[PDB]
Order: C-alpha cells, then structure tokens, then sequence
C-alpha cells in the first residue's frame, strides 16, 4: 500500500512524498490561476456547447463548475494518502462527488486565482470497507466560492476503529418557545448551559450552531461523543447573539441524544418540497469517448485504470473504464442546456453518485426529471442507464429560477367567493385567513371570511355584552388628522358611535364586499395567503422583484418583505379603506361625486401621447374649477387612470370625445401653427363640456368615452390630490404600526419598487433627495440636511 | 452606517412612501422600465384574482420590449395567479 501511495503520488501529487501527516489537519492546495485556454480545452474534453464558456469579447468568460475539480482534485485525492487512511488505491471507488456554490458566490471568472483548501471529516470503517468523505473549501479573494464534497471507498476489511472518527458540522435547528413545558424541556436538558441562567426564553427562536466529534470503538458503538456549539437567539432586530452553549460529552454512546430530541422536537432549517408529478424534462443519450486521454490530461486524474489495458485487467475491471466524473460533467452539461435554459449562473449545486461502471464507446441514456423546488431553486433528479437497461449514474441538481417580478392587483378586481378553494385546500391559506379572521372577530366583531364568502348587504356590529365594549372602544379610536390651513382638523369616523352606541350598521347598496374598506382587506388577505402557499411550495426565487397597482403594493410588500405581520396588515389596510371611504362627502347609498376614467391615449388619436392628456387635464381642472388629475401611469400611451370630480371626469370625457370626433391634434397646432392660441381655444371646448357635465345631478352615472372607460363603483378618487389632506393621519398611523426592527433593508434593497418613486428601494442621500423633491416632507428634508451625522 | 440607524432610515422612508402613495399618481410606467428593462425580468407573476397587471405588463412588452427582448433571447412569462396557477406551481396535466 505504501509503494501504491508512492506511485500514485508520482502520477498525481506534485509535492515531496511524505504520507506522515495528520488527516484531521486541514489540507491547503496551491493557487491555480484559471486561464481561457484551460477552460476551452476542458469544455471541448467534456463536450460543453454552452455560450457562457465561449471566449466572446466585452463580456467576462464564465467558468464551468466541472473545472472546479481540476483546481481542487490536487488537495481532494491527497486526503486519501495518510498512513491513518490505509488502503489499495487500485480498488478505490468514487461513490459521490458534490459541488455546492455557497449562495452569494458569483460563478468563477477567467482571470481568477482560486485558493484550494480540503479538510477530512468522515473516516468510517464499514464491514464492506472504508468510506472517506472529505470537504474541499475553494476560496477567491478570501471569500469561499464553491464547496467540493467527495465520498471515496476502500474495498476490503478495515477494523481501524482507533483512527476511525466522524467530525460532521451538525445542521442548525430553530426551536420556537410558545408553551411553558418547552422551556421546562430545555432546562431539563443538562447540555443546555446559558451565559445568564435567568434569561427568559418565552416567545424566542433559539438556533444551535452545534458540531459533533465522535471517536468510534465498534461499527455502531461510539467510544466518545463531543456534541457542542453556541446557542443563539433571533433578536427583535433579527441579529443573532450567543446566549448559551451545548457542551454534550459522553463515552460509550450508541448515538446522540440531541439528534433524537431533534427528529421528534427539532425542525430542520430547509425542506425540499415535492411536485404531485415529476415533470418529464427529457431522456438524452450520452456517449463515452473512444479514449479518456483528452479528459485525463486537462483533469490531471492520471489513474491508468481509465487508460491502461494492463492496469484495468489487473484490477478485475472489464476494461479501461471511462472516467465517471467525465460522464457526470457530460450529464450536467445536458441539465445546463435543458433545465438551466443554456445558463451556467442558474446552477447552484450538483451532486452525482457513481453506481455502476462505464466503458469507452457506450450508448448511455439519461432520464432527467423536474421533481421539486427549495426556496425558488428547482430540484432536478437525473439517472443514467446503459444499453443493458442498467442504471449506472444518479444525481441531484439545485437550479436557480431567474428574475421573476411580482405585480399585485389593486381594487375593482374583487369578486364573490374569491380564494375559497385555496382557503379549503392549502394549510398556509387556512392559517392566513384564520389569523386575520380571529383578529377581525376579537378586534371589530365581524367575519371578513363571512363577507368574502356570501357578501351580506348590511352587517350589524353589536356592542351587546363584555365582548362589545372592547370592540366599541377602538371604533372611537380611528380619526382623520386632516390638514386645513396648517391646523389639525380631527374628524373621528362613525361620529354616531359614542359611549351610549349599542349597535352600528355597515350599509352597502348591493353588498359590503364592494365598499373599499372590505375590498382592500379581502384582496390583500387573499394575495398574502396565495403567496404563503407559494412559499410553502418554495416556488419563489429570492432574487425576485415586486410592485403593486394602488392597493396591491401593500400586499406585495407584506408578502415579499414581511415588514408588517397579518394583524399589522389587516389593521393598516382596513384603516386605509375607511380613511378613503370617509375622506369624501357621501349619501345613504355611499355615492360620492368622485371616481376614475381609464383613458386610452391612442384611441382618441394615435399621435395623442401622455404629455397631451397631462396638458388636457391640467387645462380642464383650472378652466372648470373642478379637481381631477392622472393617478395611475399604467401603459405608455395606451391606458392612464384619471381620478377626480364626477363632473371633472364627465367634462374631460366630453373634451376627449369631441377632440376624436373633430380629428384635430393639440401637439401639431401648439408648436407648428400659433403660440398660446390653443390655450384660449381649448377653454371654449372645456366651457362647452363643463356646462353640460355640471347640469347633470351630483350622483350622475359615469359612461364610456371613445378613449375613456368608466371604472365601475369607484366612489373614492384613489391617489388623487383630493385626499392629500388625508396623508397627515395616514403617516401618523404608519409610524405607529411599522417598527424600526421589522424593516430588513437587504431583503427590501433593490427588490421593493415603490409607486411614487419607481426606483428600487435604496437607502442613499440621492434617493431621499429624489423623494424630498417629488414630495417635500420635514422628516426626509431633516435627514438629508443631517445625512453625515447618521453615517457616524 | 450602523444597522439600527439604517433600520430607522428605511422605516421612515417606507412611512413616507405609503403615506404619499395614498394620494399621489402611480408612475407604474417607470417600474415597468425598472424590472422588464433594467433587471431584465424573465417571469411576470400577477398575484391577483383577475389578470389586469398581466395585461399592462404584456402590452408594455409588445410595445417597447418586442425587439429589445428577442436580441437577448430572453423568454418573458406573463403569469397571473388567477388563470396560470398551473405554471406558477409547475403542475402540467399529462
């Protein structure tokens, strides 16, 4: 065996031959500077057609993950050499080879110098032989980029339990302390030592960065187990701090108590969801090459058994067996073409288990399947079978889904029985709905679930008993802090509700599911529940962007940001709803002289753009003396929603209908014919339109223009200047309800797209200044003035 | 900048945003020029009861991202949760 290590050293290792080294001592491989030649040669050897690994000018030439062995192999194989790990290298089996790009590591560039480091974990003496699993940690610019995990096997009889050991870094486990017996359980646990013994654990999530060192006596008996690591708590800021230690030490153990605890009373950090049916991607025929020399030269794996007839024959192998890692890389390349959509960056990980042996010039067939997800990364199961109908290779491939931007639907889209099926079928759906339902019943004594299901016409709220008192209490709490002449004009909602009000009636014309204070919770609630179902399925990429239309923004930020909880969401969205219901004068029917028109700029005229309609609404609003503006810039020159006065909507509809009937453009006549003529010539059209619009009663029906479409049942002018006065109370609410801690900038940063400023959420002096210009505010003006004081 | 200072700044920035989104015109065009163009979004999922923002994302694409997208060979998926739940869940019928 020592001569066999010597000779494999000469063919493999480029160091001075000495096997006298500690396996437990971490191995450092020499820097391997990647070159575009070595990538090109390796890509042609493996048969990689991907454009990512082609040397195209301007763009930075990506590195195939397969090449990660060429850098690493030097250190990786080197782990099998020690006089501690004795065995014949000829009857060495490559069992499993795993590559995992650590999340945040961009794939290797062409000008990189990669630091190679390998550590020896799993030296287990099986009755069948000796399994050695070694962890190769590869780093660029000091930061780890990928992990190279290799499991190797010595065939024979290894009763070497003295130097047998297991040094696994046990996964972290979160433990939610809701009940009083749970803290009783952890305090009953001897190994749970705290920094401060008095530390309250109630409503806390405790993580254990625990790792276990086991020395063996037998194949199952562990001669000594040392399971230890720091116990941290998730703080309200969601920073982690060490509050205790696990320092479990025992002798003749048959297993770990902590692991048994965890499989009954511990929850794994990561679960890989399953699809009902594995999606059939493809079944692709791989073929081994006539010679392994073009792969062996680039790879540096100079085991003659792959090339040498005489070696293969001495080893009882049926021929010069093709490099398994060759066929592995060849099959991933097919995963990259088919399941990575011809992208190298979409690969996270790739594990390949070599089951059977493969010879040169064989007709393999690879059955690929899309089986699963895990936190936005698709799970791909591939198996490789030979002509003999024998499965030779297995493997799993975690693949990142690309950028998926979310758009959350606003109001008007509400219907009866919306999201009922999902409410029955999904667990997370049930949980969202039930949580929001319980909040509404304990807080405001109504079932939003009742209202979405059946939509009562009128809904009574009875303050009849002890329960009725706590409901009525907060029904006096909501107010309008409206700004009128610089002084707070506080208007409480439901002036009728007082200390001697026993019952109030929510009154709708057709059904209370139409009134915005019930649309907004219902819409938002369903969307949240649906997204929680998507997250329980793990189908949401973490790189995703997200925006909303009017109301949807609140649903989008609640979902993708988790800035405000379900009880926070419902209270703020219901506050919005009633704050926009009672920001306008209404009647018994809840009819206000306000609404919206979705205007098609191309319909009135193709040459009619969005700067022409912005001029038309700016001139109509001043000439009429009514209030209307553009509130939603939906599609460029195809749909602009204008909210304002019902007479102001009707006159603008008449103006744009007459302009289309006359077939005259305002942009041609203003710049090309006469200057400041179409201004006084527009005011006669606006007069003509406004005199007919005003005559019609205050509850006038909104009718469809040739460009314009009437938003049905929009009493409120949402996003209009009309409710700029209602901003002062809403901000006063938002500061009380959104918390310092609960905002996570990184999870917001470049991901949340606000409706005011359609620029990714960024915390920089330029973005605050852009917000201050777009709408002046004393907090952000103060912050930009005092910017350099918050940095230090 | 300190963590808790940034948590103060990001909260007050959010309170501003929602408070004025309350009563200000939504520049939804420039969001559609952020994620479709600048981020080059390859999947548009409308989390809604009815596909409308799917309609506005599609009509933005076939107007000003018909020639820009086909040059980069990128495949846009205009999804809404209401109609294309199959494709978001990835559950094709045989």
């Amino acid at each position: 065996n020592q001569r066999i290590k010597e000779m494999y050293w000469k063919l493999w290792i480029d160091e001075p031959f000495n096997l006298d080294f500690d396996p437990r001592d971490v191995i450092k491989g020499k820097d391997f500077e990647i070159t575009a030649k070595e990538v090109y040669d390796f890509t042609h050897a493996v048969g990689n057609n991907c454009e990512d690994f082609v040397s195209r000018p301007d763009r930075t030439m990506l590195a195939p993950m397969d090449f990660a062995i060429v850098v690493g192999w030097r250190a990786i194989i080197k782990a099998i050499f020690p006089n501690t790990v004795d065995g014949d290298l000829l009857k060495l089996v490559h069992l499993s080879n795993g590559y995992k790009m650590i999340p945040g590591a961009k794939p290797l560039q062409v000008g990189d110098v990669v630091s190679t480091t390998a550590v020896i974990e799993s030296v287990v003496n099986q009755p069948t032989g000796k399994i050695v699993d070694v962890v190769g940690t590869l780093s660029r610019n000091g930061k780890p980029v990928m992990e190279v995990t290799s499991s190797f096997f010595y065939r024979g009889n290894y009763t070497d339990f003295e130097n047998t050991f297991q040094k696994t870094v046990e996964p972290v486990y979160q433990m939610h302390i809701k009940t009083s017996k749970d803290i009783a359980v952890l305090r009953s646990k001897e190994w749970f030592q705290l920094d401060d013994e008095d530390f309250d654990l109630l409503n806390k999530t405790l993580t254990f960065e625990t790792e276990t060192e086991v020395t063996f006596k037998n194949a199952n008996i562990f001669s000594s187990v040392k399971c230890f690591g720091p116990i941290k708590v998730e703080l309200p800021t969601k920073e982690t701090v060490e509050i205790g230690i696990v320092d479990y030490e025992a002798g003749a153990s048959h297993g770990n108590p902590v692991v048994d605890f965890l499989k009954r009373n511990g929850s794994t950090l990561e679960q890989k969801v399953n699809l009902e049916n594995p999606i059939p991607i493809a079944v692709l025929d791989s073929y081994t090459p006539s010679t392994n020399e073009p792969y062996a030269r680039v790879s540096g794996d100079l085991n003659p058994i792959h090339v040498s007839r005489h070696f293969a024959s001495y080893a009882n192998l049926p021929g010069t067996i093709t490099h398994g890692m060759f066929s592995s890389a060849s099959v991933r390349a097919l995963i990259e073409n088919w399941a990575a959509d011809s992208v190298s960056s979409r690969v996270r990980g790739y594990t390949c288990q070599f089951v059977d042996m493969v010879l040169p010039n064989t007709a393999l067939k690879t059955s690929i399947q899309h089986v699963g997800m895990i936190n936005g990364r698709k799970l791909i199961k591939f198996e490789t079978r030979n002509e003999d109908d024998v499965v030779v290779l297995t493997g799993e491939a975690e693949i990142e889904q690309p950028v998926t931007t979310f758009v959350f639907t606003g109001q008007g889209s509400q219907e009866q029985g919306m999201g009922m099926d999902l409410y029955k079928t999904s667990k997370a759906a049930q949980d969202v709905w039930n949580r929001a339902d319980n909040h509404f019943k304990d807080t405001y004594g109504f079932s939003i679930l009742d209202i979405v299901i059946n939509n009562p016409v009128n809904l009574t709220i009875h303050f009849g008993g002890e329960k009725g008192k706590r409901i009525r209490e907060n029904y006096s709490a909501m107010i309008f802090e409206t700004i009128v002449d610089g002084k707070l004009k506080t208007e409480k909602i439901f002036k009728e509700i007082n200390e001697h009000s026993t019952s109030y009636t929510f009154r709708s014309e057709k059904g209370l599911l139409s009134a915005t204070q019930f649309t907004q919770p219902a819409l938002t609630l369903m969307e949240k529940a649906a997204f929680e179902d998507l997250k329980s399925k793990g189908l949401i990429p973490a790189d995703a962007t997200f925006a909303g239309h009017s109301l949807g923004e609140y649903a989008a930020l609640a979902s993708l940001a988790d800035v405000m909880s379900i009880e926070s969401l419902v209270e703020v969205v219901f506050y919005r709803g009633m704050t926009m219901q009672v920001a306008v004068p209404r009647d018994e029917l809840g009819r206000s002289n306000y609404g919206m028109i979705a205007i098609n700029p191309g319909r009135v005229a193709a040459s009619f753009s969005q700067e022409a309609l912005q001029y038309v609404v700016e001139r109509v609003g001043k000439r009429t003396g009514w209030l209307v503006e553009i509130v939603n810039y939906n599609v460029e020159n195809q749909q602009y929603v204008a909210a304002g006065d019902l007479r102001a909507l009707d006159t603008v509809t008449n103006v744009l209908n007459f302009i289309k009937l006359q077939k005259i453009d305002i942009i041609e006549l203003q710049k090309s014919l006469s200057l400041e003529e179409v201004e006084g010539h527009l005011f006669e059209i606006i007069d003509e339109a406004s005199k007919k619009s005003a005559v019609k009663p205050r509850p006038l029906k909104l009718e469809r223009g040739f460009a314009c479409i009437p938003l049905v049942g929009i009493s409120v002018p949402f996003h209009s200047t009309y409710l700029m006065n209602g901003v002062k109370p809403f901000k006063s609410f938002l500061k009380k309800n959104i918390i310092k801690e609960n905002v996570k900038v990184a999870r917001l940063a470049g991901k949340y797209i606000p409706n005011l400023t359609a620029k990714p959420f960024q915390v920089t002096k330029e973005y605050f200044q852009d917000v201050y210009d777009l709408t002046g505010s004393e907090p952000i003006k103060e912050i930009i003035d005092n910017w350099e004081k918050y940095e230090q | 900048m300190k963590p808790e200072v940034e948590q103060e700044l990001a909260h007050i920035l959010l309170t501003e945003l929602l408070a004025y989104q309350f009563a200000s015109p939504v520049r939804w065009i420039e969001t559609q020029d952020v994620f479709l163009k600048d981020f080059n979004t390859e999947r548009v999922v409308e989390i809604g009861p009815s596909p409308t923002l799917a309609g506005m994302a599609q009509r933005t694409l076939k107007n000003k991202y018909e020639s820009y997208d086909a040059a980069l060979s990128l495949h846009r998926e205009i999804l809404c949760y209401s109609k294309d739940a199959k494709e978001i869940y990835y559950t094709p019928d045989p």
